[PDB]
């Protein structure tokens, strides 16, 4: 598909997404509040507000299945694998008990310090057998 | 940790049921020998509640199941129970070993020759022990097999007194047979224990006849489901035998209590035997005609090397299937032969069988075996 | 000492699967089973019929032969 | 012995190939060898674009049996452009034993 997609593809695309309120203007430091704002009115304001073609699209909440894929490969070193299930959203106000949860798991690897005894139940046991390079959440 | 990897009694049944790499093609017919082992601990089971109550006395015998089967509860049940769960045991034998000369199952010689063994010493105690109802038929049988062993030359005058405690049946007798039954059993158990040590290190078959080394799923939730559906399948079929028409498999000449007052007019054992008692009468010459009996089952451990094809399996071998055919039509003419008196045709035509049962595997088999080995080289 | 991490080599090879509650058990099996067996049997029906063909012949044969030479000996038991 | 009438004779070595069914399941004719110990030695002599392609016919052609289906019928290997890949690789580790065993003998 990088083989054949030419200029009008790109153009279009470029003036169907690209436009305001779906744009921010943002900046920190030493910055002056009023003269931003009279700066941005002077090189911005040249802008098409309204919407061009009506192009609104209607958001369909994520479908989720339970699937499995495999790989063979067998001249590489080591194995990697990954594993989840569902989760909320950005303004669902569940993520703050979930990151507290998650925190309890933890993460290491083979060159922390005081590992085979370090608080997690799950790299205290790896640091002392010795089944990880490592892991993470 | 994982208790079930270093607990000292957990590793072995881990290793040997729960987790270890079998094939995925297996057809049902891998199925049946699981079935067996569920027959072996209901005919020991069901065997020792008879032997409370019955009683070696020569002229106390027959009374006795006489009085089983009426008086106490539910012994009605548990003697056509026993009388029945080895018409089936029986069953399962010829399709346990059919099976083996379709999948190329030979070429474990280890496994093989154990079995055998295993086929004489089931074989030889139900004869052991169908004597002892204390019938006619139970005497008259023992009378004429004992006859047999007593031609040989200088063996037989001198062995055959010895397992009669005397000159003929009587008390001295009918307590060594049940002397047998006890025994054979129990020590047949053992040989079954370790038929299985050689199955695991080679592992199991697939019906293509390729090794699959490449995908082996497990043994848990698979094997271990399918087999108790099948299991609970068999338990259909026992029970509506038993408990609809249980008088179907046997014979109405149990019943007058023995004499040697009278004489049967038309013997002739169960339908599992007629097979092997059907090549023995089949010939003259008495002496002879008792190695031709035993020619049959150690034909078979000599069928390993006379292996002449380049692939496992009659899968893809379509002209070997037709000969196939023609063994177990063979052993299906042969028992119609035995139980049914002697005529002019009979006699014409068991023989052909017997010439047949031997000119089918030790000419026919791997010469037929070749013809194909030209048509695909090798 | 052959568990499941030493066996064959294989390499560059994919396969996919679904779990078992998100699909349903029962993909047309009355319109999918009647086929099977009637392009396999015709395959085999040959295969395992004319070996036990012939036993029927001989057994009727035998049969009826002996029927007659036992119901019907009078006939030959010239007065 | 006969040349005008074997073409007659090739023509039931064409049906052979249609009796045996290791072609309807995708195969070619050395995938179905009895693997004993002479045998086990001409496999581990063979370059890796041929090994690994024996592995992938073998997985995929044994997987129809326990679904019980087989593959359409313009898929089915044709006759002539089998190939004997492995012929070559055996007739040499038999043609090496024979002779550690005529020294030993004699
Ligand atoms: C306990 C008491 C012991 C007695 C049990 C009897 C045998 C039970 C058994 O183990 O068979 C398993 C077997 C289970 O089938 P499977 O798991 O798919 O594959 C095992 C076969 O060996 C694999 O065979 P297949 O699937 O490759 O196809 C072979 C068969 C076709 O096999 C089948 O497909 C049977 C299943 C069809 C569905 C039947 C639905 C009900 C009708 O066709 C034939 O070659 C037979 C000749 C033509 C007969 C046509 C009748 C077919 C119906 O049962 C049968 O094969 C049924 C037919 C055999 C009965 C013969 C009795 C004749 C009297
Ligand atoms: C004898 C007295 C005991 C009576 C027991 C009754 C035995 C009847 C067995 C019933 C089987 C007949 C119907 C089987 C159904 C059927 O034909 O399925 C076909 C099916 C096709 O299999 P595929 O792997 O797909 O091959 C490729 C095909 N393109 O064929 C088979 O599976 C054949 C399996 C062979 C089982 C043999 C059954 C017993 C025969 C014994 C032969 C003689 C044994 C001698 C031993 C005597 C001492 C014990
Ligand atoms: C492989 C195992 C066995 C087989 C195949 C077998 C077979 C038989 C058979 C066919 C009978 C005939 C019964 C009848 O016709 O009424 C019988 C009777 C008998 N068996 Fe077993 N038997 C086995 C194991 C045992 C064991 C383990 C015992 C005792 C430990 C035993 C004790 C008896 C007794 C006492 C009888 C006579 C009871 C009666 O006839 O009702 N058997 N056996
Ligand atoms: C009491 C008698 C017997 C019992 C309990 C018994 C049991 C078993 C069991 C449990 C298996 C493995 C499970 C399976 O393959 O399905 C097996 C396999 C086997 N048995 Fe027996 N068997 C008996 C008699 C015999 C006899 C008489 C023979 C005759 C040769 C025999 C030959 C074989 C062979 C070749 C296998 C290999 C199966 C395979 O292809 O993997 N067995 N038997």
């Amino acid at each position: 598909n990088v083989r054949k997609l030419s200029r009008a593809d790109l153009t279009e695309y470029v003036s169907q997404h690209y436009k305001a309120p779906r744009m921010v203007l943002a900046a920190a430091g030493g910055v002056e509040h009023r003269q931003l704002l009279d700066l941005a009115q002077k090189h911005f304001s040249s802008l098409s507000g309204t919407y061009v073609e009506d192009a609104v699209p209607a958001f369909t909440p994520c479908r989720f299945t339970g699937s499995e894929i495999r790989h063979r490969d067998d001249a590489l070193p080591l194995a990697h694998v990954a594993i989840a299930v569902e989760g909320p959203g950005w303004a669902n106000p569940d993520n703050v008990p979930l990151q507290v949860a998650n925190a309890i798991i933890g993460h290491y690897d083979s060159t922390y310090g005081g590992g085979t005894h370090m608080s997690s139940t799950l790299a205290s046991v790896a640091a002392t057998r010795k089944l990880c390079q490592s892991f993470q959440t | 940790t994982n208790i079930r990897k270093s607990h000292p009694l957990m590793k072995i049944i881990n290793n040997a049921f729960i987790d270890l790499p079998a094939p995925s093609n297996i057809s049902s017919w891998w199925n049946f020998g699981s079935l067996l082992g569920i027959c072996l601990i209901l005919q020991i089971l069901t065997g020792l509640f008879l032997a409370m109550h019955y009683t070696s006395d020569t002229t106390t015998a027959f009374s006795s199941v006489t009085h089983i089967c009426r008086d106490v509860n539910y012994g009605w049940v548990i003697r056509y129970l026993h009388a029945n769960g080895a018409s089936m045991f029986f069953i399962c034998l010829f399709i346990h070993v059919g099976r083996g000369l379709y999948y190329g199952s030979y070429m474990f010689l280890e496994t093989w020759n154990i079995g055998v063994v295993l086929l004489f010493t089931v074989m030889a105690t139900a004869f052991m022990g169908y004597v002892l109802p204390w019938g006619q038929m139970s005497f008259w049988g023992a009378t004429v097999i004992t006859n047999l062993l007593s031609a040989i030359p200088y063996i037989g005058t001198d062995l055959v007194e010895w397992i009669w405690g005397g000159f003929s049946v009587d008390k001295a007798t009918l307590t060594r047979f049940f002397a047998f039954h006890f025994i054979l059993p129990f020590i047949i158990t053992a040989l079954a224990a370790v038929h299985l040590l050689f199955l695991h290190e080679t592992g199991s078959n697939n019906p293509t006849g390729i090794s699959s080394d490449m995908d082996k799923i497990p043994f848990h939730p698979y094997y271990t489901i399918k087999d108790i559906l099948g299991a609970l399948f068999m338990m259909l079929i026992l029970l509506i035998l038993v408990l609809f028409s249980p008088d179907l498999l046997g014979d109405p000449d149990n019943y007058t209590p023995a004499n040697p007052l009278n004489t049967p007019p038309h013997i002739k054992p169960e339908w599992y035997f007629l097979f092997a008692y059907a090549i023995l009468r089949s010939i003259p010459n008495k002496l002879g005609g008792v190695l031709a009996l035993v020619a049959s089952i150690l034909i078979l451990i000599l069928m390993p090397m006379l292996h002449t094809s380049k692939q496992r399996s009659m899968m893809f071998r379509p002209l070997s299937q037709c000969l196939f055919w023609m063994l177990v039509a063979d052993l299906i003419t042969l028992t119609w032969i035995g139980g049914q008196p002697v005529e002019h045709p009979f006699i014409i035509i068991g023989q052909l069988a017997s010439i047949l049962y031997f000119l089918i595997i030790l000419v026919l088999m791997p010469i037929t075996s070749i013809i194909e080995n030209n048509l695909l080289k090798w | 000492g052959r568990e499941f991490g030493h066996l064959t080599r294989m390499r560059h090879v994919i396969t996919y699967s679904l779990s078992p509650f998100e699909q349903r058990a029962f993909p047309h099996y009355f319109t999918k089973g009647i086929p099977n067996v009637l392009r396999r049997t015709r395959a085999c029906i040959l295969r395992v019929a004319p070996p036990f063909v012939v036993f029927y012949l001989v057994y009727t044969w035998g049969t009826q032969e002996f029927e007659k030479s036992k119901r019907k000996n009078p006939a030959a038991y010239e007065n | 012995a006969v040349a005008a009438s074997s073409k007659w004779l090739e023509g039931i070595r064409k049906w052979y190939y249609n009796a045996a069914g290791f072609n309807k399941l995708g195969l070619m004719r050395d995938d179905t060898i009895y693997e004993d110990d002479d045998v086990k030695e001409a496999i581990r002599r063979l370059p890796e674009n041929l090994y690994n392609d024996r592995v992938f016919r073998i997985k995929r052609a044994l997987d129809l049996t326990m679904r019980q289906q087989i593959l359409p019928k313009e898929q089915w290997t044709k006759y002539e452009e089998d190939k004997f890949y492995l012929e070559p690789y055996l007739k040499e580790v038999i043609r090496e034993r024979k002779e550690r065993e005529e020294w030993a003998k004699k």
